DNA sequence: TAAAATCATATGTAAAGTTAAATAGCAGAGTGACC
DNA sequence: AATGATATGATTTTA
RNA sequence: GGUCACUCUGCUAUUUAACUUUACGUUGUAGCUCCCUUUCUCGAAAGAGAACCGUUGCUACAAUAAGGCCGUCUGAAAAGAUGUGCCGCAACGCUCUGCCCCUUAAAGCUUGCUUUAAGGGGCAUCGUUUAU
């Protein structure tokens, strides 16, 4: 039971306009990891909630689910060239040392990147 | 002579009751009795639309049918008096032989030649009939208003002169019909235009010959076209108005009054505050007296036009104004609508000029506003206030003004408070100086008043728990105190209801999906997660991973770990009885120890603001808290009773009335004010969990009186108890105890006597009579002697009986009834809702095959969706392939064994409401007669009994060889035995085909019969067939035997 | 085969206006208890 | 879109 | 400065109760019309012309709960005239009126029961909201 915690960070590219289909794609993808215990990540297709924003979701290791996860972020992000999300991990203990302000950001710092796309 | 105390769940369709013998310390001793009342929602069931709202909308109906035939007898009647027709031209019933039927080509091409006396008779009779809107408003848009305003535009253009003309030359080339459709409103016009019509066609006809013009028929064939009641008859508002406050006499005033709005006006002046730099501060003498006659001089106030009046200044801003919001000073301040309405109605009619003030008396306005207010005919505001003011005025007014909303008062206290408060009092402070600042109790209570309460449902929801209440207090004397635990859903509209129906499903949804995730973050976890461990998990979420109370790192995986982290009452239960989720935090058990019964504020000495204190208050401020729970976990001087007080009393409108009425009307023999208390449901299902009654797994209308039960307990004795038991776990401190219960094995006994079956096993079968429990509770609480007494019986649902004799008649639908020799009906269906299964039973099936084939083409072809099918238009084609005329509806055939005739006998309707089934005895078998609403109005009472394979013509005749036995109604108490078995239920519907009947299980107990409901026994070979007498509080079960066959009347 | 259960399927609607009352949320001024 | 409860055709089971 | 209840004002949302109209929809009857089954007539065919009956569309007229009534005037009345004519699918209640249940009297056939009466209640075909 060894808990790492995967940083997310969404963003549009400028590059080519995002549709409301690929918008309702992503927030699908997020929301499946979503529940009451943290529905503050929850994603609408509003630009609000996609575009620019930080999202660090809970896993337990010693199982592929996470894996999975950033597996299907990455299609959709390769698949939609225009949306730009980038990945990286930090084990909870680290996670739960940082400081509350800025915790993501300081989390993506501290953290072994994933991949950027 | 017993001391007791009467608990009630009062739900939307159920009270649960129960009577609970006390202590002289207002301690639970003794379990008296327990019942459940069952009735029917007050509202339409399928819609959750009002009773009275459908019994208006039908009686409105009514009214306009009426007028409509009656206008139009009026205008034959008016035909023949003034020489178009003869006594030779009418029928025997009243009509006109053999009149035109193209009365718009007649309409459009009396523009170009004279008319017959048929001809203009049809057009003026037709013109009467079809007579448009007329626009009511006193002065974004719908399908009507676009329609008519459309249909103006164009007959306004030009190149159309009538609305006939218009409707044949464009209607029929584009659409292929004048009158409107199913949902269409295009074809719409104005009275006004019609009107108008009207008189061009009187002076072209008089031209053109036409001996009928006279001047008598034109005044009343416009009359008859343009008259119509008023909406308001010129009593009915004072008849809704209302009293005053402080004079019940006098009726408040309306708002649109210049002693009102100077009311208003004050008011809002005397309240307003200014903040400057962390200051706030009222409007000064000067400043008062600088803004005070400025909504007269100008349209109006505007705060930042009063920003400016008193050159206030930039770092100066008006308290309670979202400044957030983009021009938040752009708001009115006031308005005096009245005064500049007035005004501006004499300004547009020649009597005022402006830059000039009003001459009207103070009192004058008054009386203009309130007579304007009240009446809103011409009549009724002349013969009001044509005495006191000049006909030019009046004339002008009545032009243009519109007035309504009251405020409250009476123009007495408000002559009396206004000027009190023009001298820089507040309201407050001004009623206080003129007026400073109730009902004998009966034994039984009074009926709940309908003009405090107006929701139907929650009215008839307090009129049963009358009944309840009467029927304890006359079995068992005055009740020593009353508890009362109101529904979530009691004084709640449709809407509502239906919304927390939907957001409660979605919450279990998102709890499945929650545990899902705790297993998966978790695997070796022991068993079901329960919702504290979710709620342990979201805490730790939801609060960064910290601990709260020491802000130390907790570790996720130990979550579990017995004592490694508390969910913590932030502030103590002892102290504020709060088990809301805005008062649990996740704390290390570490650091919860030594806190005991402190707050948060008190723990860490937030009176000296010490550092710890900043600390957790940067801590909860930082956290994913509702800001509700940050102010209570950071409450700092607070009252002990005071909280307690509000967490365990549900105030709730419904509840606050209930309570002071009972209290103030109603005689209870009870220690101290409140003799009447109305729990909190919260902290009910709290007691009911820590008190050993787990949530019952079975569906039937019980578990009402459990709760029922649990709130008689809630005494202030027991109480205490708790209070005192959660003082001294929160300090730590006679071993295992426990949570305190109202007595020694309270639960069983409390199971038993609701459900008759032990509280672990629901499979026992019930002890269903009365020596079967008592020895029931003898065997399973031997220790508890006082758990067997004299009132000790089963639970039986009582049900509210229903033996209304009126209804509705018939189904709305009617069908043909040419073909009914044989038994059919004949139904003309729209395309759009046309199936398969329908389509076979099409009456031109075998006449008109290539149809048909087509039709069920299309229908196959899209799934058998008939709105997808037809949505573009279908045509019967014609031997050579070539569309030929359209198809929207065709004739399909129904089975059709019985009904009701309508519509001068020429319609057939299926049946509505079966209000009696008389029950006869013939040898030693039973015969059901079925009576309808209809036959009731009618006067008829059958004398054909049901038999199962025959039409009613080959029914069983009734006459003197046959005893009569009884009258049910629905909700009837009845008993049949049939030698298979024993059925004692409610009689909710007879089968007209069968012969059956059907009887709802007392609890509804969804293990028995299809949800409750025991579809179809026989009675016609029962051994024994009765009818029995309930009452509220389902005891005093009789036999019940009718001398004689009661009338229909 | 009669009588007693079971399965199954249908139920009138939408535009416009004049009113009054009640509930609740928010904002503002107070009164009365308490902390 | 249904939302419900009643009325009742049609069909199966029981005795 | 918190908590609760209450009074007043403003905005907003929802509901409740009443009223005045409109416009459809459904059934019946016409007029015209679209198909079409019998049977005739005609035709080489295609398919025309007719008569019931079914029935598409359009237009009109009646009815729109089933059922009950009112004010006046003509009439012996059955009916005529006339009207911005009035009720009718609900909720609540127990003052009046029914039915049923219980209790208590009294008389009785033989204690049990039946009447009858009063009182208490439940529910209505009774009353109020509720009309000219």
């Amino acid at each position: 039971s060894m808990f790492k915690r995967a940083i997310i960070f969404t963003s549009f590219n400028g590059f080519e306009k995002v549709s409301r289909t690929e918008k309702r794609r992503l927030a699908k993808i997020i929301n499946a990891r979503v529940s009451i215990i943290d529905e503050y990540l929850r994603a609408k297709d509003t630009n609000a909630s996609l575009d620019g924003q930080y999202r660090a979701f809970l896993f337990n290791d010693e199982s592929p689910a996470m894996t999975e996860f950033l597996a299907k972020l990455k299609a959709f992000a390769e698949s939609c060239t225009g949306i730009s999300i980038d990945a990286w991990e930090i084990e909870e203990s680290e996670y739960v040392r940082l400081p509350v302000e800025r915790r993501d950001f300081l989390a993506a710092a501290n953290g072994k990147e994933i991949f950027k796309i | 002579s017993i001391n007791y105390i009467l608990g009630l769940a009062i739900g939307i369709a159920s009270v649960g009751w129960a009577m609970v013998e006390i202590d002289e310390e207002e301690n639970p001793i003794r379990l008296i009795d327990l019942g459940v009342r069952v009735f029917e929602r007050a509202e339409v069931p399928k819609t959750g639309d009002s009773l009275a709202m459908a019994r208006r909308l039908a009686r409105s109906v009514r009214r306009l049918t009426r007028r409509r035939a009656h206008r139009l007898l009026r205008t034959r009647r008016l035909l023949k008096r003034e020489g178009v027709l003869q006594a030779a031209n009418f029928d025997e019933n009243g009509l006109i032989k053999s009149l035109p039927n193209t009365p718009w080509q007649l309409r459009a091409a009396a523009l170009d030649r004279k008319l017959t006396p048929l001809e203009w008779s049809a057009v003026l009779l037709h013109l009467i009939k079809h007579r448009g809107y007329l626009s009511q408003r006193k002065n974004e848009l719908g399908a009507l208003l676009k329609g008519v305003a459309g249909n103006a535009h164009a007959l306004q253009t030009g190149d159309f002169r009538t609305p006939a003309e218009l409707a044949l030359n464009k209607f029929e080339k584009e659409s292929g019909h004048i009158r409107n459709q199913r949902s269409d409103y295009s074809h719409t016009f104005s009275r006004k235009d019609l009107q108008a019509e009207l008189i061009l066609l009187f002076e072209k006809q008089k031209e053109f010959g036409n001996p009928h013009v006279s001047g008598g028929l034109k005044e009343g064939i416009e009359t008859l076209l343009m008259t119509q009641r008023p909406a308001l008859s010129g009593d009915a508002v004072q008849k809704m108005l209302g009293h005053c406050t402080f004079e019940p006499a006098e009726p408040k005033a309306a708002k649109n009054t210049y002693t009102a709005e100077r009311f208003i006006w004050l008011t809002k002046l005397n309240n307003l505050r200014i903040l400057e730099q962390g200051s706030e501060r009222p409007l000064t003498d000067t400043e008062r007296a600088t803004l005070m006659d400025e909504p007269y001089r100008k349209s109006k106030l505007t705060y930042a036009q009063a920003r400016k009046l008193l050159g206030l200044e930039d770092t100066a801003f008006f308290k309670g104004l979202r400044y957030g919001k983009d021009n938040a000073e752009a708001s009115t301040l006031m308005e005096m609508k009245a005064y500049h309405a007035i005004s501006r109605a004499l300004e547009k009619e020649g009597l005022k000029d402006k830059k000039s003030p009003l001459n009207l008396s103070p009192e004058l306005q008054d009386e203009i506003g309130t007579a304007f207010s009240l009446f809103k005919t011409d009549e009724d505001i002349t013969g009001r206030l044509k005495d006191r003011i000049q006909p030019e005025i009046l004339e002008a007014l009545l032009k243009h003004i519109s007035f309504d909303k009251f405020v409250q008062i009476s123009l007495k206290a408000l002559r009396r408070i206004v000027p009190l408060m023009e001298q820089g009092k507040r309201y407050d402070e001004a009623c206080a100086e003129i007026y400073g600042d109730n009902t004998e109790e009966k034994i039984y209570l009074p009926p709940i008043p309908a003009d405090e309460i107006r929701n139907p449902v929650v009215l008839r929801a307090l009129s049963q728990a009358r009944k309840v209440i009467n029927g304890v207090v006359r079995r068992y004397g005055s009740p020593a105190r009353i508890h009362i635990e109101t529904a979530r859903e009691v004084g709640k509209s449709f809407k509502d209801r239906k919304e927390i129906e939907k957001r409660q499903e979605e919450n279990r949804k998102d709890r499945e999906k929650a545990a899902a995730k705790f297993r998966e973050y978790f695997p070796n976890f022991v068993g079901e997660p329960k919702s504290k461990d979710i709620l342990k998990l979201r805490l730790y979420e939801q609060q960064h991973g910290k601990c709260l109370y020491s802000g130390k790192e907790i570790n996720l995986g130990r979550l579990n770990e017995k004592g490694y982290v508390e969910i913590d009452a932030a502030l103590p239960f002892s102290r504020t009885w709060d088990d809301s989720f805005n008062n649990k935090v996740l704390v290390l058990g570490s650091e919860n120890q030594n806190k005991g019964n402190q707050t948060p504020y008190e723990y860490f000495n937030g009176k000296d603001n010490s550092r710890e204190w900043q600390e957790f208050k940067a801590r909860v401020e930082t956290s994913r808290f509702p800001r509700s729970k940050k102010q209570r976990i950071l409450l700092q001087k607070f009252d002990e009773d005071g909280f307690k007080e509000r967490n365990l009393n549900d105030t709730r409108y419904v509840n606050r009335f209930l309570c002071q009425f009972v209290a103030d009307r109603m005689r209870l023999t009870g220690k101290g004010k409140k003799r009447v208390f109305a729990s909190n449901g919260q902290i009910t299902n709290l007691l009911r969990g820590f008190w050993g009654l787990r949530k019952v797994r079975a569906e039937n209308d019980r578990h009402h009186a459990l709760d029922a039960v649990v709130v008689a307990c809630s005494t202030v004795a027991m109480q205490q108890k708790i209070t005192r038991f959660v003082r001294y776990k929160e300090m730590n401190a006679h071993q295992k105890t426990h949570f305190p219960q109202p007595w020694e094995f309270f639960a069983q006994e409390v199971m038993i006597r609701v459900f008759g079956k032990p509280d672990g096993k629901p499979e026992f079968e019930e002890a269903d009579t009365l020596e079967k429990l008592r020895t029931l509770l003898a065997e399973k609480l031997s220790s508890r002697p006082e758990a067997v007494h004299e009132y000790v019986t089963p639970l039986f649902v009582s049900r509210a009986p229903n033996r209304k004799m009126s209804g509705q008649g018939h189904m709305e639908t009617v069908k043909s009834a040419k073909r009914l020799d044989e038994g059919v009906s004949v139904l003309r269906v729209p395309l759009t809702q046309l199936k398969l299964k329908d389509l076979e039973k099409m009456v031109n099936r075998e006449r008109e095959p290539k149809l048909y084939e087509a039709l069920k083409a299309r229908l196959e072809a899209h799934k058998d969706d008939p709105a997808k099918a037809f949505a573009e238009p279908f045509y019967k084609y014609d031997k050579a392939g070539n569309r030929t005329q359209q198809v929207k509806a065709v004739r399909v055939e129904q089975v059709q064994k019985t009904g009701v005739w309508v519509r001068n006998h020429n319609g057939i309707a299926d049946n509505a409401t079966m209000v009696r089934v008389d029950v006869f005895e013939k040898g030693d078998k039973y015969y059901l007669v079925p009576i309808y609403s209809w036959q009731v109005a009618k006067g008829i009472l059958p004398d054909r009994a049901v038999v199962q394979g025959k039409d009613e013509e080959d029914w069983q005749l009734i006459d003197d060889s046959f005893n009569f036995k009884f009258s049910l109604h629905p909700n009837d108490l009845v008993e049949v035995i049939t030698k298979k078995a024993r059925m004692f239920g409610y009689f909710a519907s007879c089968h007209r085909g069968t012969g059956n009947i059907n009887i709802r299980i007392h609890d509804l107990d969804h293990k028995i019969g299809k949800n409750g409901i025991l579809e179809g026994i026989g009675v016609k070979t029962a051994l024994s067939f009765q009818k029995y007498q309930i009452d509220e509080l389902g005891k005093e079960i009789r036999p019940c035997r009718l001398k004689k066959r009661p009338p229909v009347r």
